[PDB]
Order: structure tokens, then C-alpha cells, then sequence
């Protein structure tokens, strides 16, 4: 529940 | 309990057939976290975990179900995800359904994805 996946979050989520 | 696709995350991501119809995986989930990072969460296969984002119907049915460690869900509709420049490998989920609530840990001690394949660089799709 921290910031170290903010990465995958800015990148992915959107297809 | 019930039977989980065992090893299934590392067929996603060295077959390209599964890489490219990544569903009907029965797995358990391994973490969840305490706003779209409540999203991500660790799933397990019996031999690996990994991470995976949840989004659209899978994202409204984590909210409905209360979902948490223990659980096991089908996923149903999916994709991968390398981020390649961090070597970050992530199921995208985009529906699932669930199996079991609250089923014994199949495997506690399980081998993180992205640790495996940092030691298999060639085998990675
Ligand atoms: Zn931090
Ligand atoms: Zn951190
Ligand atoms: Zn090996």
C-alpha cells in the first residue's frame, strides 16, 4: 500500500 | 479444496498461444493492498505470484466482493503487461470470477514472477 507499483499504474491501466 | 492452474504465469509468459488468450486460470489471492492503487493485487498459481491490475467489471467486483488473501477467482478476461524497462511483468484483469471464499493458502511460500524470469532472460517472451 505504498508508491513503488506508481509505475504500473501511470503506464498501464489504460489500454 | 479446489485445484489452482498450476505454474500458469509462466505459461502466460514464455507460449505465446497463452501470452495471447491469457484466461480461464483458477488462482489465489496472495496480497491486497490497504485510490487506483487498491487495484493492484498479488494472485498466486501454486508456484508463482504476480502481479495484477484490476480494472472495469474485475475492479467493480473487488469493491462487491470484498475481496482478499485466500480467495481463489477464475480470471476471464485478460492481458499481459512487461513493463520491460523496469522488467515488471502484470495480468491485467479485466473480469474474473470467483470460486472460493477464504480457501486454505495453497502455496505460502511462493516464487515472486519477476524474480524467476530476471534469472531466465532468455525463456521471457
Ligand atoms: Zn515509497
Ligand atoms: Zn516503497
Ligand atoms: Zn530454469
Amino acid at each position: 500500500s505504498s508508491d513503488d507499483d506508481d509505475d504500473i499504474l501511470l503506464e498501464l491501466g489504460t489500454r | 479444496s479446489v485445484q489452482l492452474s498450476r505454474g500458469d504465469f509462466h505459461s502466460i509468459f514464455t507460449n505465446k498461444q497463452r501470452y495471447d488468450n491469457p484466461t480461464g486460470g483458477v488462482y489465489q489471492v496472495y496480497n491486497t493492498r490497504k485510490s487506483n492503487r487498491k487495484n493492484l493485487i498479488m494472485i498466486s498459481d501454486g508456484i508463482y505470484h504476480m502481479k495484477a491490475l484490476l480494472r472495469n467489471q474485475a475492479a467493480s467486483k473487488f469493491q462487491s466482493m470484498e475481496l482478499q488473501r485466500g480467495d481463489i477467482i477464475r480470471v476471464i478476461i485478460a492481458e499481459p503487461a512487461i513493463v520491460r524497462e523496469r522488467k515488471k511483468y502484470v495480468l491485467l484483469v479485466d473480469d474474473f470470477e470467483l470460486v472460493q471464499s477464504r480457501a486454505d493458502m495453497v502455496n505460502q511460500t511462493s516464487t515472486f514472477l519477476d524474480n524467476y524470469f530476471s534469472e531466465h532472460p532468455n525463456e521471457t517472451l
